[PDB]
């Protein structure tokens, strides 16, 4: 029967939902969607814990401290408003600043039980999504009547109830036999996941701590193993810890699950674009020095190397791939290789690409070997089946892979990369498993000269020492050297000393600067690094240029000319060069946001290739 | 819960002050009840 | 380790160290306290004084990360006492680990990843480079170590991180350590007729990584022998136990825990940024340095064994700031640059023992 | 009658970054023995629940498992065995022939986006059709199926041809050198979850029985893997003598292979066999061996570039006076062709004898000077 | 760190070097060691303490011990026409200790 | 020393030295429990201040009958024609939002690996701690 306290807690949350009206229209929107569009959306909204502090302090403190008394009231209050604006229950989500309830699996203790918490870590394993039976319907052929029953369990209501163990009906109240109507019963899905502390926040050489999260219905398939995640929910004690006859059974009943992005991880980074942002992105295009402004802002601290600055942007945007009715796939990724002297900032260039790209994985020479790049087979304890867990290149699909110290790899891995750089498929034929996986990735790499330093007397085949088959699979092979000089020594020295003296905004000189780990959230003046990602993200999703009848003649001339010319080149010439020219041409048209490839872009591609060749 | 609560149009702290004021104010047309109580003090009244 | 450390200071100790900083000639007291039982090796010791303080860490808005730490190599004959210097640097530094190439008995040299016996999930089992974060790792016998370890050591020494990529886990780790390496020369001893490059049993591009290269030569001379023998024989008598415990109590020597605390303090207190009136001095020095190498190397055909690169300019840059810090200063005058270049010539420009630099 | 099948996702349906998932199918009645491993199908079924089979400690509520009850099976590539000549197969094979020129028409209908290489595609079509198998007497057999090998310099489209020929065949498998090693080729020992029996799981060679096998990067394989290919191409059986196994597998498969020269490019200064890694005895078993070199020619390059750049602009082939036969119609004509057994007379025998005499006389002078991949043998006569 | 067959427990065990602290260690057939044993010997003789990082245990142990060792030359017999370093398979870093 | 332990030292205080090799995960144990009967709805409480054993348990029978407390309570306990209120064999449910908990840990101490008998496996002991002693040490410490 009605409780006064429940009623007042509902009333105050009705007033809260009335004062800040940004949540009512959000509820309106989902009904508008599910009616006008008949992908049915789930019945949920998100609340800010910062708004609650301003509106009411005690109600805020109560959800932080006593969720099991203030959450069902708020949910019922929300359901009432939903049924009000209406011409299936509803549930809430939580965001804002939590404070002392922003914990990790190691610092989460028994004094935080029965409160709402935020937990950080890595997802290590997910289970199979299973149906759960709620209501079952039956039929009696001797009376022409249908009967039903309801089932419930302890992980669906935040407060403790008196158990009702009902049974599965096979028989009528007179004895008539009942047929089970599987299509008329209701089933709701279930999944369980385990979380662990992230490897770069955990103490070195110490065993890790983990926590179990239970998800149901709509939150059931949001993540995969090996992800950075933030979860919010109630830390619940269950059952009796052996007092009917280790301790109590503890787990989190999830309500919010946020994917997070980190360096060298399989979760991509995306940002929400404001119309103001779009206006600047589109304004920048018309000025006909877009390429130079964007190129010089690519790690401006390294000096020169402007053509590699161009090439990295061309790889970051990339062309277009094409599928024919036949069933043929034609590649559209660009790959870069760099050979130079042992103090030419190769690793700074690689690390910058790792920091800026939306999805990137870092590998160093012999570091990754064999299965570590392609895939490996494991066994599942429960079902007993043999499964696959992804290697580096399977994870970096529609992305970039950074290979530092490229020349240190064995031939066995080289033959495996031959298949990824051209067909972009990985084929596995192990005991019982025969499957093909997708790996559509671009590759950037850096290599050391065989003789320590580049020898101008000898020809390239004696300095590089890589097979022609692998060389042809790289679109661009750049060579760089540091010529000892005085003019450039002065110029470089002065600039490098400029850089080494820089105050971050807001410190008195002397004060040490402070380091923090950057965890993201997923959904001629130089341009800011945070804006370059916004530019690229729009430039890939929106523009898909088509080929014109003009520039084909330029490409044809350049390819024919190169193949019937007799200068010693830094790479062999094949049909791969023919396709490379088109990929390069379409990348520049992605830079310009035009719907068609053009002649100026074709000549920029040709100029770049010829500089990198001769 | 298993013991539900209800709301009634009463308040005991509110009426206790009214009881006190009546017992330390009433002078019928020294104060009446406070003279009854002064006789109570000296063991000269039982009810 | 990097978690169980004290980062708050008592007022009396703070006043003690602010009065010790104003000590008129403290440079010489410290240099006296870093291995006072070693005879000679003063240039080596000042290098370690600057080493334990490290350069100024700088994080730039381009995503790029310019490191501050100091790398020193001790190459030379046997029995020069360079091993004891590492064993002392172990004990005078708040975070330290003493390892040999090829790791240790059952401890590795680079991050190792294994699957938990109980849960069967991925955790970091160990690795000296991540265990000694924020400290010093003395790599003895640098000459013999495996290629898989060398490749990771390179990225740890430059970008101060390590990258892991296997079937299950991908991640980038933080390894912010200082390197002090000691290697013996091949052929028993160092032949002066042969370039330093072929006097080492490994590739010559490894040398460009370091900042100061110290070549110690065991030269035979009777007068030095008498003095060193007398030094050793008094230490075994007991004299140095009462010539240290005595002048220790006369402000001509700091102690081992006091020094340790002091280094922790200055490390976690200040960050020197150079004076612009001094920058062009360091810039002109670098060009005059490299001009001579170009002249000599164009005179002949073979290239130099010890190359002067862009990494060695930032060596000067860092060592100026390392000396600027035990002064608790935010800026460094020209005297820091003067001492820095003095020590640089003492350490790195012993490329004068190299064939196409003699001229 | 009961059977239980596992079905897995296609590559083009898996989201970005995830692994493909699986499902269970049940079959009863006269619908058994209709699905075989390695098929792409569309199955009609009724989706029904089953009792839970997981861990008790992880049970929350009335959880259930799912399975599918089969009612009707469709296969995207119809097998050649099923061929029964009805009246609509008559209609379209009767139009195919009325336009004549069938050999060239169906030779250019293999990968119409790859320029040139007509002679390679003519050989490919014959490897798709096959020959005649002869039980000579005493129960001894001659193989009647052709094996083709391709060599060439980088960037000549060999792998695209292998992919295409694996898409056209009803049974056909594509494998790469080191990713399919050991038990991934021959067979493995596993215990059956359903029947509780010890079975042998087939590899690539066992999945392509009565089909075409496509191997890429032939030169990189292990010696153990090469021995099995040797045996399959000679007698079409695989013998295994390891712990727990003494059997002989029946493998009727045709081999298509691709390989690069040892030094990347072909060195005409070096001998023909100095440029190929494989032993000459293996290359003596392939019926036809094609060498696809890349000698720069100014004129031909503008016709190749035209085709490729046209293809990247239009998703169709550039020829308007040629009809590309659909794969289904090609499969029908190939099946009807495979239902015939022609025979040889004496006059045709004379010709073959006479040609063999002259070829055997000429091969020796070439092999003496070290300018041939192989001296003529009886196997060349069998190939002819 | 291994498992005890009897009690079914995980144990920390040191080598003979650790177990013989303030005593003597006797290594027979000193020239046939594998890389692991050689690294352990070098650490013990140089620094006189054993380091381990396994299964969540990070520690340093005391190895103040005396070493006596026996070895056979290369080939089988002694070559007097060459120095010591060229008759035996041990290296100068170890011999000098 | 760890090997000098005998029957004498049982229920007595000892001082010991060693090295840590194991540390388990923190477990939850109750300090204050609130319960209810699933048949009659009687409520009570439990307080625990002795966590050293590794014990209090839940009552086996309803306490409403033995606490014949109210004059109408012993009357609500009757009825249903002729029979005696029988709640059941064990009818107490824990109301978790109204209960409080603490942390408990397990550790293993090992003798110094140096002063060990030659050729024998080192011996170890199992230790229990709670409240303000948890997470104070790591394996590898003496
Ligand atoms: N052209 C350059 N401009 C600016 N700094 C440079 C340049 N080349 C090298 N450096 C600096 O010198 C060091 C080069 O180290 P590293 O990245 O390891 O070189 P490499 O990868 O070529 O071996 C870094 O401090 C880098 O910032
Ligand atoms: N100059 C010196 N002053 C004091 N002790 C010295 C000196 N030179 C050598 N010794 C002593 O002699 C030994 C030298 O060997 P060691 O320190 O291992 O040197 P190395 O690094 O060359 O192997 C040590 O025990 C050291 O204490
Ligand atoms: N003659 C050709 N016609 C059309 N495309 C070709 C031709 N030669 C090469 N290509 C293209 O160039 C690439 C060659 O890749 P691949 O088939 O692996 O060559 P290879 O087998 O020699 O290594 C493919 O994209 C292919 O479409
Ligand atoms: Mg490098
Ligand atoms: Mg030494
Ligand atoms: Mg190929
Ligand atoms: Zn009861």
């Amino acid at each position: 029967a009605p409780d006064a306290v429940f009623g007042d807690r509902v009333r105050r949350f009705q007033e809260f939902l009335d004062t800040f009206t940004s949540y009512r229209d959000s509820v309106r929107s989902i009904q508008v969607y599910n009616s006008n569009n008949a992908n049915i959306l789930p019945h949920r909204i998100i609340i800010s814990l910062d708004d609650l502090r301003e509106f009411d302090r005690s109600f805020w403190s109560g959800i932080l401290v006593e969720p099991a008394y203030f959450i069902p009231p708020a949910e019922k209050a929300l359901t009432d408003l939903a049924d009000s604006m209406d011409d299936h229950p509803w549930k809430l989500s939580f965001k804002g600043s939590f404070g002392a309830h922003a914990l990790s699996p190691r610092t989460l203790t028994a004094q935080h039980l029965n409160k709402l918490v935020s937990v950080e870590g890595i997802v290590t394993k997910t289970s199979l999504v299973r149906p759960k039976l709620i209501r079952s319907v039956h039929y009696a052929a001797k009376t022409g009547r249908f009967h039903y029953r309801d089932y419930t369990d302890a992980t669906t209501t935040l407060t403790t109830r008196i158990p009702t163990p009902a049974i599965y009906p096979t028989e009528d109240t007179e004895g008539n036999k009942l047929t089970t109507e599987y299509g008329y019963s209701t089933f709701i899905d279930h999944q369980r996941i385990t979380v662990q502390e992230m490897p770069e926040m955990a103490p070195a050489g110490q065993l890790p701590r983990s926590i179990d999260v239970i998800l149901d219905d709509d939150l059931v398939d949001k993540t995969k193993p090996g992800d950075r995640v933030n979860v919010v929910g109630v830390f619940k004690s269950l059952g009796a810890g052996g007092m009917n006859q280790i301790g109590f059974k503890t787990l989190i009943l999830g309500n919010t699950v946020y994917p997070l992005h980190a360096r060298s991880t399989g979760v991509a980074a995306r940002q929400m674009l404001t119309d103001f942002d779009i206006r600047n992105i589109n304004k920048l295009s018309k000025k006909k020095d877009i390429f130079d402004i964007l190129s010089q802002s690519l790690a401006p601290s390294i000096y020169g190397h402007d053509h590699i600055k161009k090439a990295i942007l061309l790889m970051l945007m990339g062309g277009v791939e094409k599928n024919l009715e036949n069933g043929s796939h034609l590649r559209g990724d660009i790959n870069i290789l760099m050979v130079g002297d042992p103090s030419t900032a190769k690793s700074q260039l690689l690390r910058f690409v790792l920091n800026t790209a939306s999805l990137a994985i870092a590998t160093t020479g012999r570091g990754s070997s064999g299965v570590g790049l392609t895939a490996a087979v494991t066994t599942d304890r429960e079902t007993g089946e043999r499964r696959l867990e992804a290697g580096a290149m399977v994870l970096a699909d529609r992305g970039v892979v950074c290979i530092d110290e490229f020349d240190k790899m064995t031939d066995v891995d080289r033959v495996a990369i031959h298949e990824v750089m051209e067909q972009q498929t990985v084929t596995i034929a192990k005991a019982g498993i025969h499957t093909t996986l997708n790996a559509r990735c671009s590759v950037i790499a850096a290599a050391n000269p065989v003789f320590g330093q580049y020898d101008v007397n000898r020809d390239p085949h004696q300095n590089i020492a890589l097979p022609d088959s692998l060389l042809s699979r790289f679109d661009l092979l750049f060579v760089v050297t540091d010529d000892i000089n005085e003019i450039r020594d002065r110029s470089i020295s002065e600039h490098v000393l400029r850089t080494h003296r820089y105050l971050p905004p807001g410190y008195l000189e002397g004060e040490p600067v402070r380091e923090r780990l950057n965890l993201s959230l997923a959904v001629p003046k130089l341009v800011t690094i945070p804006f370059l990602r916004k530019y690229v993200q729009y430039a890939k999703e929106r523009v898909i240029p088509q080929l014109t009848q003009e520039a084909i003649n330029v490409i044809v001339k350049n390819y024919t000319d190169l193949r019937n010319d007799d200068n010693t080149k830094k790479s062999p010439i094949t049909a791969r060069t023919l396709e490379t020219l088109i990929r390069l041409a379409t990348a520049h048209a992605k830079v310009r946001l035009s719907k068609t490839v053009n002649k100026v872009d074709a000549k920029v591609a040709a100029n770049l290739l010829r500089f990198a060749l001769l | 819960a298993a013991l539900p609560s209800i709301q009634l149009p009463v308040d005991y702290n509110n009426l206790f002050n009214e009881i006190t004021d009546f017992l330390v104010t009433f002078k019928q047309d020294g104060p009446k009840y406070m003279a009854m109580l002064q006789k109570v003090a000296n063991r000269e009244l039982n009810s | 380790s990097i978690w169980n450390s004290v980062t708050m200071f008592t007022e009396e100790e703070e006043e003690e160290f602010l009065q010790l900083s104003r000590n008129p000639k403290l440079y010489e007291i410290l240099t006296n306290s870093i291995a006072p039982s070693i005879f000679g090796n003063e240039d080596i010791k000042k290098a370690i004084v600057c080493l334990l303080m490290g350069g100024s860490k700088k994080i730039l808005p381009d995503g790029m990360r310019l490191r501050g730490d100091i790398n020193v190599l001790l190459l030379g004959d046997p029995g020069t006492a360079k091993s004891q210097l590492l064993k002392f640097v172990e004990k005078v530094s708040p975070i330290a680990v003493y390892t040999s190439g090829k790791g240790s008995s059952a401890a590795g040299l680079t991050a190792s990843v294994q699957r938990d016996p109980m849960t069967r999930e991925f955790y970091l089992e160990g690795g000296a480079m991540v265990l000694a974060d924020g400290g010093v790792v003395c790599i003895d016998e640098f000459d013999k170590m495996r290629d898989e370890d060398r490749v990771a050591i390179h990225e740890a020494m430059e970008q101060q991180t390590i990258s892991i990529a296997k079937a299950g886990i991908t991640t980038v780790l933080n390894s912010r350590t200082s390197v002090l390496a000691a290697a013996n020369p091949i052929y028993g001893r160092y032949d002066d007729l042969k370039s330093p490059g072929d006097n080492i049993d490994f590739q010559t591009t490894i040398l460009s990584r370091f900042d100061m290269i110290f070549i110690v030569k065991d030269d035979h001379n009777e007068e030095r022998d008498i003095s060193i023998a007398n030094h050793v024989i008094n230490i075994h008598t007991g004299n140095a136990n009462a010539m240290q415990n005595q002048q220790e109590e006369n402000g001509s020597e700091i102690s081992i825990e006091k020094m340790k605390r002091y280094i922790t303090y200055c490390r976690l207190k200040c960050a020197p940024r150079l004076s612009p009136q001094a920058a062009e001095k360091l810039s002109s020095n670098f060009v005059t340095i490299r001009k001579q190498l170009l002249i000599n190397e164009l005179e002949s055909t073979e290239r130099s064994s010890i190359p002067i690169t862009i990494r060695q300019l930032e060596a000067i840059i860092r060592i100026t700031e390392s000396l600027a810090k035990l002064e608790l200063s935010p800026i460094a005058q020209e005297r820091h640059v003067d001492e820095a270049i003095r020590l640089f010539q003492a350490s790195t420009m012993d490329a004068a023992s190299q064939d196409p630099i003699g001229g | 009658a009961f059977q239980e099948c596992k079905i897995q996702e296609l590559s083009q349906q898996v989201p970005v970054g995830h692994i493909p998932r699986s499902l269970n199918i049940h079959v009863n009645g006269t619908l058994v023995r209709s699905l075989s491993p390695g098929d792409i199908v569309d199955v009609t079924g009724i989706f029904l629940p089953a009792p839970y089979t997981g861990f008790k400690a992880l049970k929350a509520g009335l959880l259930t498992e799912t399975y599918l009850e089969a009612q009707f099976v469709r296969q995207h590539k119809k097998k050649f065995a099923s061929f029964s000549l009805t009246s609509d197969v008559e209609e379209r094979v009767m139009e195919l022939i009325t336009s004549g020129d069938v050999y060239n028409r169906l030779a250019k209908s293999i990968a119409p986006e790859i320029y040139g290489n007509l002679d390679v595609k003519k050989a490919l079509l014959l490897l798709l059709v096959g020959g005649v198998d002869k039980r000579v007497g005493d129960g001894m057999k001659i193989r009647g199926d052709i094996n083709v090998c391709l060599m060439g310099d980088p960037g000549v489209a060999k792998s695209q041809l292998l992919k295409a020929i694996c898409k056209i065949s009803p049974r056909g498998v594509y494998t790469t050198g080191k990713g399919s090693s050991g038990v991934g080729l021959t067979a493995a020992v596993m215990k059956d979850p359903v029947t509780d029996e010890m079975i042998l799981e087939g590899g690539a060679l066992v999945l392509a029985d009565n089909g075409i096998c496509c191997i890429d990067e032939f030169d990189k394989m292990d010696e153990s893997d090469r021995t099995a290919i040797h045996e399959v191409m000679e007698q079409q059986t695989i013998s295994i003598s390891k712990a727990g196994i003494n059997t002989t597998l029946n493998a009727r498969t045709s081999i298509l292979a691709a390989a690069n020269p040892l030094y990347g490019r072909y060195n005409p200064r070096l001998s023909p066999l100095d440029n190929i890694n494989l032993p000459a005895a293996l290359l003596s078993r392939f019926d036809i061996l094609f060498l696809m070199l890349d000698i720069p020619s100014r004129d031909d390059d503008e016709k190749l570039a035209e085709h490729v750049t046209y293809v990247h602009m239009h998703n169709k082939q550039p020829d308007l006076d040629f009809t590309p036969v659909e794969p289904s119609k090609m499969r029908e004509y190939i099946a009807y062709a495979k239902t015939k057994r022609p025979v040889m007379s004496e006059a045709v025998n004379d010709y073959v004898v006479q040609a063999y005499i002259r070829l055997r006389q000429d091969s020796k002078r070439e092999m003496d000077s070290k300018f041939s991949f192989g001296q003529a043998t009886p196997r060349t006569l069998l190939g002819i | 760190v291994r498992k005890d067959p009897i009690t079914k427990e995980w144990t920390l065990e040191g080598g003979a070097l650790v177990l013989a602290d303030k005593g003597v260690c006797l290594i027979d057939e000193f020239d046939k060691m594998n890389d692991q044993d050689r690294t352990s010997i070098h650490e013990a003789m140089e620094q006189q303490s054993i380091s381990i990082s396994k299964a969540g245990i990070v520690t340093t142990l005391q190895a103040r011990c005396s070493i006596i060792a026996a070895a056979n030359p290369n080939g089988g017999r002694y070559n007097s026409t060459l120095p010591l370093a060229q008759n035996v398979s041990l290296t100068e870093p170890i011999l000098s200790r | 020393p760890l090997r000098d332990l005998d029957s004498e030292h049982v229920s007595k205080i000892v001082r010991l030295s060693g090295i840590i090799i194991s540390t388990s995960v923190l477990s939850s144990r109750a300090t204050y429990l609130s319960i209810m009967c699933r048949n009659c709805r009687h409520t009570t409480s439990i307080t625990i201040n002795n966590f050293n054993s590794i014990t209090v348990s839940l009552p086996r029978s309803c306490l409403s009958t033995i606490e014949s407390e109210s004059s109408m309570a012993n009357e609500s306990n009757i009825g249903d024609e002729s029979t005696k209120k029988n709640c059941g064999p064990d009818p107490y449910i824990i109301i978790h939002e109204s209960s409080k908990f603490i942390d408990q840990q397990f550790l293993k101490l090992q003798e110094i690996p140096e002063l060990v008998p030659v050729g024998e496996m080192p011996r170890n002991l199992t230790m229990t701690c709670d409240r303000y002693l948890t997470n104070k040490v790591i394996p590898g410490t003496r």
